[PDB]
């Protein structure tokens, strides 16, 4: 519950803020909390170890695919049940890939990594990067690289300077999206 | 006196441009839609978007 995968010692350690005492302990645990979900929703994994999952499939072109929506498992078969079938089948997927081939066809199966020891450093990483960006940088002036104040005589080219983004945080994450074929 | 004395040089020609055709046949590679990415990519995952396409 984010208290044990990261300690806020380790937050107050990275961004240095350990003497401030105008971050307390709630305003950081909103940080850490909001951007434990901000940056788990961008790349849609839960955290939390193995939890099944049972939800409706729909097969799609004349040849026959299924569509998950998890990457289920690595080695466990993935069995399905319901519409129209005369007992439960199980099929096996291929790691990392969430397509499968042959009153609602229902499936089930467990996603998730196998230990408690959760997120890789990665995930952790980008919070870190967005949680400092979050502290010391709130929104209310417009920047430039290397934290510059421009002028440009035409509109700031602060199109963004106001985002994760900035943070290598929110493409640290990235490296764990796949792009969707 | 023969036709063969007036059409060496045609014969030649022909023989040439019959030859560049058979070569060129095999050696264009017969591949379209050069494709290429970035030096930012996971290869390991630009073998999927290979074989997504």
């Amino acid at each position: 519950n984010l208290d044990t995968l990261l300690p806020l010692q380790t937050i107050r350690e990275h961004a240095k803020c350990d003497d401030n005492p105008r971050v307390t302990d709630d305003l950081l645990k909103l940080y850490r909390e909001a951007a434990f979900e901000a940056a788990e929703l961008y790349t849609g994994l839960s955290f939390t170890p193995e939890k099944t999952i049972v939800e409706p499939i729909r097969l799609k072109g004349r040849r026959g695919k299924i569509i998950l929506s998890a990457t289920p498992i690595a080695g466990r078969p993935v069995v399905f049940y319901g519409g129209g079938l005369g007992s439960p089948l199980e099929l096996i997927p291929r790691p990392g890939s969430n397509v499968l081939f042959f009153s609602q066809l229902m499936a089930t199966y467990v996603t998730g990594r196998r230990c408690e020891n959760s997120v890789p450093a990665g995930i952790i990483i980008g919070i870190l990067k967005l949680i400092a960006w979050n502290i010391n940088n709130p929104g209310d002036e417009v920047m430039s690289v290397r934290n510059t104040l421009n002028a440009n005589a035409q509109g700031l080219i602060g199109g963004t300077n106001n985002g994760a983004v900035i943070s290598g945080a929110q493409d640290e994450w990235f490296r764990y999206r796949r792009v969707l074929l | 006196n023969t036709p063969l004395q007036a059409i060496g040089v045609p014969v030649a020609l022909y023989d040439a441009l019959m030859a560049r055709a058979i070569d060129s046949a095999d050696g264009t590679p017969n591949s379209k839609w050069l494709v290429t990415a970035s030096r930012d990519l996971d290869d390991g995952q630009a073998k999927e978007v290979k074989e997504g396409i």
